[PDB]
């Protein structure tokens, strides 16, 4: 199955973590325990804010034009990406907008951190028509020493 | 209340401190970050820091040039920009609450890098 995990501002802001005003190591716990073990698949902004590939993941990176590191595997297609990830039960779509929005119609679940922050973004995550999502996970945490703004997670599966 | 000052006329390659004084809420309980505005361009967030003072986050273009700092005894916030470029000039401020509706800052102070 293909998933999607993306963590939204208010009004469904999304951009790179490094770009944003927040702080929140509680975040990058959930995604890394949502993504371990699992084929990860960005787009070439995505990567290139992280600088690096992230470890205890297969990293590949679906742009038109491919890159120089050998230590992911650069693919040119949605369907490259997908065969990239081989035989596995669950492929992690872990953004830029325009990959979210190429693996959404292809996706079984959501993975979502509702971030209590207005931001300026790169663009907004794609329509999710709430009728064709279920929501099956959902958890309210406040803010605290340690992460700088409120921030709720969410699982969605696909009707 | 927040009131920024230290601001000035500095040449590139040079440093300079900013300070904001805080006073009416409870310092050491908040974040407190430092937020820009340049001639003509929205307010871009520069440096943030955790109400310790031991996790601080700072935006790519200040990494490795800016230090944000605070003392929580004086309720006072620091940022030391090094490095200065005449793309670093801009009103600095000072914010509790950033990206939120509570969001507030001071009346800022001016940083002017010029050659």
């Amino acid at each position: 199955m293909i998933s999607l995990i993306a963590a939204l501002a208010v009004d469904r802001v999304i951009g790179m973590e490094n770009a944003m005003p927040w702080n929140l190591p509680a975040d990058l716990a959930w995604f890394k325990r949502n993504t371990l073990n699992k084929p990860v698949i960005m787009g070439r902004h995505t990567w290139e804010s992280i600088g690096r590939p992230l470890p205890g993941r297969k990293n590949i990176i679906l742009s038109s034009q491919p890159g120089t590191d050998d230590r992911v595997t650069w693919v040119k297609s949605v369907d490259e990406a997908i065969a990239a990830c081989g035989d596995v039960p669950e492929i992690m779509v872990i953004g830029g907008g325009r990959v979210y929005e190429q693996f959404l119609p292809k996706a079984q679940k959501l993975y979502l951190t509702h971030i209590d922050a207005e931001v300026e973004g790169d663009t907004h995550f794609p329509d999710y028509e709430p009728d064709d999502w279920e929501s099956v996970f959902s958890e309210f945490h406040d803010a605290d020493a340690q992460n700088s703004h409120s921030y709720c997670f969410e699982i969605l599966e696909r009707r | 209340q927040l009131q920024e000052s230290g601001g000035g006329l500095v040449q590139p390659g040079g440093s300079l401190r900013l300070s904001c004084a805080a006073s009416g809420f409870t310092f050491n309980n908040y974040w407190m970050y430092w937020v820009r505005r340049a001639p003509g361009k929205g307010l871009e967030w520069v440096s943030m820091i955790n109400p310790g003072g031991i996790i601080t986050k700072y935006a790519e273009s200040v990494k490795g040039r800016f230090t944000i700092s605070r003392d929580n005894a004086k309720n006072t916030l620091y940022l030391q920009m090094n490095s200065l470029t005449s793309e670093d000039t801009a009103v600095y401020y000072c914010a509790k609450d950033w990206a939120t509706g509570l969001a507030k800052k001071g009346q800022g102070t001016q940083v002017t890098v010029s050659s």
